[PDB]
């Protein structure tokens, strides 16, 4: 399994002024597709000869020393690589010594000092872009067309082109990137629940550092794509089109260094969007692979919530209890049941006061056995409007796919602790309605046993009288 | 209301419509007074002719607010909705006597408003399983008791910190 | 109803309602769980109600 990244160089940076974007694909600036498509209009006007001398001198300077200064700022790759790569790992920052938080600050001052490399080693070539650029209007200037000028060149530069452009596809980098940042963003959002519950704290950094680097390159590709799709509009939407038979000298070199500009921007995208894509699908199979060490310690974190959260070995005790209780009552007057048939056939020709004793304590029994009864009947019935609500656990937990790929099972086994979750305040009041009938069964069971001893006193006084 | 829960979701939500650049926010507090629950149980219990023995029936785990502190016995009388075309439909005289009457079609303030004109003095209200289809029998819930609106304690005026109560 | 009635601001409600009212309204067993047993599919008739206000 695949646990590290080879490659790395989807690192880039801008200059201050935003005018210029360094990348590491070759040719390492977007001006050199515009070179070549200058090559391309310069075939096509006898005027500019000494571009095809000039610019072959310009641009292999431009060629080596540019892939010359990335050979320079390659040592600083190469500690970047051993940074991330031993800072992703469980295994690799486990046979590390140093803590988590000390070890990605210097990832962000070795991070920022790669980028600070290479901008700092191109400084100087963006002021030679600056000159060859000037070359290049300087060149323009020598066209012998002043005022009337074609504009036949042009029209069909934009078919060739849009040959170039139809080439490229576009709707599934788009769709693509809506979906992996749904993913994303799923991911992200589903971390933040899951790091409360369960204890380990080196995996969960591994996934909160890789899904950092997810979305810097999340952030590139929105980019790229954006100025790629920018391009095409703007070319197609001058290709309705504006139809003049001569233009200006000036016009025209502003119409061919502007769209040829608008070519440097396309075939600088589409390299770029190909590595990004391999970038984004690779860190999301790392995700994956992580997260595959984190579900089998949160299964038992489902097992151990259900037993205890549930409050069943407690209730169950309560109801043993009252079930002991009913019986040690119906057991008592199972024992006198004789005793108060004895206790009724004498007295009834008499003092009566006594009745009122007797007949009075006979009808507390009976309706304190009864209210016993009624007693268990509505604690069992809690309970079962309990162990229904944890059977339906047990059924949400027992369906699960199989058949899972990737992730959502684990988004599956977060959702039945959720379930568990919702689930609190009705299984609380419930048990403390537990707690109450249990208290007056033992009122009750005091009572009856008083009743009974009134009872004796009522039999030894009868046999007085 | 009042709750530290509340307070805690009244920060994210006034963290969010920073963060989704509305063009201003702002917070707007007031002192009020609500009813919640003793320390000591509320129970509903039935109670012999003699006297002497006593069986209850529920300690409700919801309440009612804006209800009074009381205690009393009496006759029990179903009652449909409570609506008024009920009361003045029933057989029973209703006085003095405590009544129980059905959640739905009408407010809770309104039913009690009913009961309280036609001079009883106990309303109990519940759910039946026809209108209210659901399996747990032991389920709570609640209801506000005030007819009309708003801070009941400052009618007509504002409940902020000028008014001094 | 207190800005309709007291302040005299026109007010406006609506709900997707069953024809008998909802259970477990004012209840604690008020839920996400429960509520998703009874609406199956919350996302598209959440879409349709703040459709409706945005219109
Ligand atoms: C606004 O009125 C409230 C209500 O009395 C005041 O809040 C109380 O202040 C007293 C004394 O400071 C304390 O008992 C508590 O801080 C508050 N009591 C309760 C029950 O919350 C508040 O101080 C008033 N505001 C101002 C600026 O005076
Ligand atoms: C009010 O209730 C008492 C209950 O004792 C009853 O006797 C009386 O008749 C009632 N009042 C009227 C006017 O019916
Ligand atoms: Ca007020």
């Amino acid at each position: 399994s695949t646990n590290t990244t080879d490659n790395i160089d989807y690192f880039d940076i801008s200059d201050e002024s935003n005018y210029y974007l360094i990348s590491q694909l070759r040719p390492h600036f977007s001006n050199i597709y515009f070179f070549d498509e200058f090559k391309r209009y310069a075939s096509y006007h006898t005027e500019i000869k000494r571009y095809e001398d000039i610019h072959k001198t310009k641009v292999n300077s431009l060629l080596n020393e540019a892939s010359r200064a990335i050979g320079i700022c390659n040592r600083a790759k190469n500690t970047v690589k051993g940074l991330i790569n031993i800072l992703e790992n469980p295994q690799k920052f486990k046979t590390q010594r140093e803590s988590y938080d000390v070890k990605l600050r210097q990832y962000e001052e070795k991070k920022e000092a790669f980028r600070g490399c290479l901008l700092n080693k191109n400084r100087k070539n963006l002021d030679q872009i600056k000159k060859i650029n000037n070359e290049i209007r300087d060149l323009l200037e020598k066209l012998k067309c002043s005022q009337d000028c074609q504009t036949n060149v042009y029209f069909d530069m934009i078919k060739i082109y849009l040959v170039d452009f139809k080439k490229m596809p576009y709707e599934n980098y788009d769709t693509f990137i809506k979906q992996y940042k749904n993913s994303y963003l799923s991911g992200v959002d589903m971390i933040r629940k899951i790091e409360k519950q369960i204890d380990n704290p080196v995996t969960i950094n591994a996934i909160k550092f890789t899904q950092k680097e997810m979305g810097y390159i999340i952030d590139r590709f929105e980019y790229h794509l954006q100025k790629v799709k920018h391009s095409i509009d703007q070319v197609t939407a001058l290709s309705d089109g504006v139809k003049p038979k001569q233009v200006t000298k000036n016009r025209l070199k502003e119409y061919y260094f502007n769209i040829g500009n608008y070519y440097s921007i396309f075939k600088f995208g589409k390299d770029s969007l190909n590595m990004l894509n391999k970038a984004l699908i690779h860190k999301e199979k790392i995700v994956h692979n992580l997260l595959g060490e984190l579900f089998g310690h949160l299964e038992e974190r489902i097992s151990k919530l259900i037993d205890s959260e549930y409050f069943i070995t407690e209730s169950n005790n309560i109801i043993s209890q009252s079930e002991e209780t009913l019986k040690l009552a119906e057991d008592v007057y199972d024992k006198n049941t004789k005793l108060i048939e004895d206790l009724t056939l004498y007295p009834h020709l008499e003092i009566n006061e006594f009745k009122k004793d007797y007949d009075n304590n006979v009808e507390d029994l009976r309706e304190s056995i009864i209210y016993i009864q009624s007693y268990v009947s509505s604690i069992k019935s809690a309970y079962r409007y309990n162990v229904l609500e944890k059977d339906s656990v047990e059924s949400k937990q027992k369906n699960i796919p199989a058949n899972s790929n990737a992730q959502k099972k684990v988004d599956e086994l977060l959702s039945i602790i959720d379930s568990i979750s919702y689930s609190n305040f009705s299984v609380a009041e419930n048990f403390q309605k537990m707690k109450d009938y249990y208290k007056e069964i033992e009122k009750l069971k005091i009572k009856i046993l008083q009743l009974i001893e009134a009872i004796k006193k009522y039999q030894q006084h009868v046999e007085e009288l | 209301a009042g709750s530290q829960k509340d307070e805690n979701l009244a920060l994210y939500v006034e963290n969010q419509f920073r963060e989704f650049k509305l063009s201003k926010v702002w917070r707007d507090q007031h002192f009020v007074k609500i009813q919640v629950k003793d320390s000591a149980q509320n129970s509903v219990i039935i109670v012999d002719k003699n006297g002497r023995l006593v069986y209850l029936v529920e300690n409700p785990g919801g309440y009612v607010a804006y209800s009074k502190a009381a205690t009393v016995t009496g006759k029990l009388v179903h009652a449909n909705f409570g609506t008024k075309k009920d009361f003045e439909d029933l057989y029973t005289p209703v006085n003095g006597s405590i009544v129980i009457v059905r959640a739905g079609k009408i407010t809770f303030a309104e039913k009690v408003a009913n009961a309280e004109s036609l001079n009883a003095i106990g309303v109990l209200i519940y759910m039946d399983q026809t209108k209210f289809p659901i399996v747990n029998a032991e389920l709570s819930f609640f209801g506000h008791a005030h007819l009309g609106t708003g801070d009941p304690y400052t009618p007509g005026f504002p409940s902020f910190n000028h008014t001094q109560f | 109803f207190p800005f309709l009635a007291y302040s005299g601001i026109p007010a406006v409600s609506f709900c997707f309602c069953e024809d008998t009212d909802y259970p477990y309204l004012g209840t604690t067993m008020d839920t996400y769980k429960e509520l998703i047993e009874r609406i199956p599919e919350l996302n598209k008739v959440a879409r349709a109600a703040a459709e409706v206000a945005g219109q």
